[PDB]
């Protein structure tokens, strides 16, 4: 696998 | 509106009194009440804490009223003391987003201390041979005393700073005058005639 | 304990201004805040671990890198007038109603040039002969003059080490000239010691000021001396 | 071979609470191997595969924190869309997302996939070239103007080229057995009496996986169209699909028409008609 | 807006008198996830019904899939009773064997 999200929406 | 408010501005009360720093909301959703407190050249710190089930939350001196029907809180100082002297912000948080302080405008409290005996003097700082300026020194003096600015181009002088101080009679308030061209000063600021030196 | 280096930054119209936040309590969550006079602190950005979060009416004009858990850094690309503010860094250990343990802040002033930036001269005045003798206290007053802009931190310094007992330094400075902009400034401060103290000549006084100015990067024009971050201080032994 | 890998995430805001609802499911050429949910007993990653028991315990360590990350981001997220919209907290939202990569001829990077939907409706898209934004609201301008300024797209674009492409070499490599598997389908006609004169023929389509299939009512070569009549392909229940096309057909004559049935796994395409009993 | 369920009601293998099979309802095409689920035997409700984990599609829509064992009677009445948002009631579907 899974990825990580950077800056939130 | 969230908002947050908060009431006085600004507020001034004698050593001993109990200080009133009151504070309003609008959104219901708001369920915590953080208060902070700042000292100038420091950031805030967090002093007392409240929920909205709560109604009081006792640390000390320092003790807040909660009331959710009218949406306002107080913040009481049982026993002001000069070291009480900083700038108040309260904060509020709801449950879809713990995480985000919504701060107050911020309420500047100045505990006048109790001066136990005030010899109100104008001592001449003398003498550095380093520099070309005259130091005046005004000191022990009561809190019911209000320094004005003169209005010189000459002459420069400080506003009252307060000696938080256990031991006597190192506790006073002080204002430094000079002066470069002389040993007056003050002169258009509300002197005591009486008990003065020299 | 958050630590936030340096305390006061000026910087000019265009360039390019980077604020450093320190952690050391391994926690999840770092606050940046913006603080202008007379006005609440306003949440700029956070960085939950390696998430971050702009506000919407503040994004466009701030960015934020954290590299590992203990930095923080503020970034501000390109600075202009509005962004003269003191700068907060916040800690939590959680992303919820678990406390906010602020840092000491930066000033920060940005200004169109940087010609009248000047160095402050410090000055030390011995107590007075009559104040000794009415009052067993001797009352020592510091001066720092001809100063831009006003960022400066006066420190008393007794047998070489740093004193905050009986020390009284004026919350605000005063202007040598309030007429007119680009005024330098002058601060006081005062150390009230006992005459037996004082009157020992082997006490050793210090008035030291930090100020704040130019950086090795920036750019210098006038044939006068560059008015860079120093330490200025006056000296007094205590006579008999 | 079309080879894929992709991650379906779930976030569902819970009025009064401060997390949301997350589900993180992942998926190999269609096929279930990794599942995340916040409501289970012990929130963790789960294999769903059996291959997938060949991985040691830093592997599922690693992959919870992504989650437990994750559920802050979407947390975060969810709240900030509150006030892109004038939406209430009292009320439950929804917040999903898909990402994931194309594999081509032999084991290489075809196309990256990364999208969004808030509401069950798009919001934000990753394009092909994986650098460019696509949004489809003016909610969703605010999302690319803040991702195009602190260069989201190029972390995402350093996952889907790499990491995602490494990992499904793995996957693919450790996983022979339930991966690969293909099941053909088993076909019968069922006879019912409409009304009076006309009869219904019904074709069935039992036990076969993937769900991609084909059914063909036809007269002597000549198909038939929209009096045919079909219905959706359903899961059996034991991880393969079912589908059926009636046709109405005249009493005594039922035995002119036939069935087809085209399903890759299947040598050659079914050919059936009615029995009889 | 808000997606309607799809509902289909079936048997996992052809429909045989005595022979124990297994009743499916297949919900489908909904949003948001939040639906009500129930298997009915003559009108009263199966309490040992198990169900599939929580899935969605490529277009976004939810999909679930609720199973529990049976045996197959021609007096024995069964149905699926759904219950989701855009909806004033919920919906029962009869359980044909022949379809
Ligand atoms: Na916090």
């Amino acid at each position: 696998a899974s990825n990580e999200n950077m800056e939130t929406m | 509106q969230q908002q947050v408010r908060q009431s006085p501005q600004s507020l001034t009360v004698w050593e001993g009194e109990t200080a009133i720093l009151n504070c309003s909301y609008e959104d219901s959703t708001f369920n915590y009440f953080p208060w902070y407190q700042q000292f100038p050249g420091e950031g805030p710190a967090l002093l007392i804490s409240i929920r909205s089930v709560s109604d009081k939350k006792e640390d000390g001196r320092f003790t807040i009223f909660f009331n959710k029907r009218e949406k306002k809180l107080s913040l009481h100082i049982t026993d002001s003391q000069p070291g009480d002297s900083a700038t108040y912000f309260c904060a509020a948080s709801e449950t879809s987003g713990s995480w985000q302080l919504i701060f107050g405008s911020g309420t500047t409290v100045s505990v006048s201390p109790n001066i136990q005996n005030p010899d109100p003097a104008v001592y001449q700082l003398r003498d550095s041979k380093s520099s070309d300026k005259s130091v005046c020194l005004f000191t022990d003096f009561d809190s019911q005393t209000n320094v004005s600015q003169s209005k010189d181009s000459d002459v420069y002088i400080t506003d009252k700073c307060v000696l938080d101080m256990r031991s006597m009679d190192f506790k006073s308030n002080s204002a430094v005058a000079w002066s470069n061209k002389c040993a007056n000063a003050f002169n258009n600021s509300i002197i005591p005639e009486d008990t003065f030196f020299p | 304990t958050v630590k936030q280096n340096p305390r006061y930054k000026l910087a000019r119209v265009g360039k390019p201004v980077n604020l450093i936040c320190s952690q050391t309590m391994n926690h999840d969550t770092m606050y940046w805040y913006q603080k202008k006079p007379n006005q609440a602190p306003k949440l700029l950005l956070f960085y939950y671990d390696k998430i971050l979060n702009r506000e919407a009416d503040t994004f466009e004009k701030f960015q934020s890198s954290r590299p590992n858990n203990s930095f923080c850094s503020l970034y501000i690309g390109s600075a202009g007038l509005e962004y003269s503010a003191m700068y907060l860094c916040a800690s939590s250990r959680d992303l919820g109603r678990d406390t906010q343990y602020f840092g000491p802040g930066t000033r920060l002033t940005v200004l169109e040039d940087l010609k009248n930036v000047f160095p402050p001269e410090v000055a030390v005045f011995e107590p007075s002969e009559a104040e000794i003798s009415h009052t067993q206290k001797a009352t020592l007053v510091c001066l720092a003059t001809g100063f831009y802009p006003d960022h400066v931190e006066l420190s008393w310094w007794v047998n070489g080490k740093e004193v905050h007992s009986g020390v009284c330094t004026d919350p605000q400075p005063l202007k040598e000239q309030p007429a007119l902009n680009d005024s330098r400034y002058a601060l006081s401060s005062r150390l009230r010691v006992s005459a037996t103290f004082w009157q020992n000549p082997r006490n050793h006084f210090r008035c030291q000021v930090q100020f704040y100015g130019l950086s090795e990067n920036d750019e210098w024009t006038q044939d006068r001396a560059k008015p860079v971050t120093q330490i200025v201080s006056a000296e007094a032994w205590g006579r008999a | 071979g079309p080879h894929s890998m992709r991650y379906f995430e779930t976030a569902v805001s819970r009025p009064g609470l401060e997390e949301p609802r997350y589900i993180s499911v992942g998926y190999v050429d269609n096929k279930e191997f990794v599942r995340f949910d916040s409501d289970a007993e012990n929130p963790r990653y789960e294999p769903r595969a059996p291959w997938m028991e060949q991985e040691g315990p830093e592997y599922w360590e690693r992959e919870t924190q992504k989650a437990k990350g994750q559920e802050q981001w979407f947390r975060v997220s969810l709240r900030n869309l509150l006030g892109y919209y004038n939406q209430s907290a009292g009320g439950s939202h929804t917040l999903q997302q898909m990402s994931g990569c194309d594999l081509g001829s032999d084991w290489r990077l075809l196309r990256g996939y990364l999208q969004f939907a808030y509401e069950g409706r798009d919001y934000i898209a990753l394009n092909e070239d994986l650098k460019t934004w696509t949004a489809a609201d003016m909610a969703a301008q605010i999302t690319r103007r803040k991702w195009e300024q602190s260069g989201a797209a190029e972390h995402y674009k350093a996952y889907l080229e790499g990491e995602c492409v490494e990992w499904l070499h793995r996957y693919l490599k450790n996983g022979n057995a339930t991966l690969l598997r293909t099941d053909s389908p088993k076909a019968h006609v069922t006879h019912h009496p409409r009304s009076k004169g006309e009869v219904t023929l019904r074709c069935w389509a039992l036990g076969f996986y993937p769900a991609d299939i084909t059914l063909t009512w036809q007269l002597n070569g000549e198909e038939l169209t929209q009096d045919m009549e079909l219905v959706e392909t359903r899961p059996a229940g034991d991880g393969t699909f079912q589908k059926w096309a009636s046709v109405v057909v005249p009493l005594g004559k039922e035995q002119n028409y036939t069935c087809r049935v085209y399903h890759e796994g299947l040598p050659e395409p079914l050919t059936l008609r009615w029995e009889p009993p | 807006i808000q997606k309607t369920p799809q509902i289909q009601v079936y048997s996992r293998h052809p429909p045989e008198n005595g022979k124990p099979n297994i009743l499916n309802c297949y919900v489908t095409q909904f949003h948001p996830p939040h639906i009500e689920i129930q298997m009915l035997k003559n009108g009263k409700k199966i309490p040992k019904v198990e169900m599939s984990d929580m899935s969605f599609s490529k277009d976004w829509s939810f999909y679930i899939l609720a199973h529990t064992e049976f045996t197959p009677t021609e007096t024995d009445t069964y149905a699926c009773r759904v219950k989701h948002a855009s909806m004033a009631e919920p919906k029962t579907v009869y359980w044909d064997r022949d379809m």
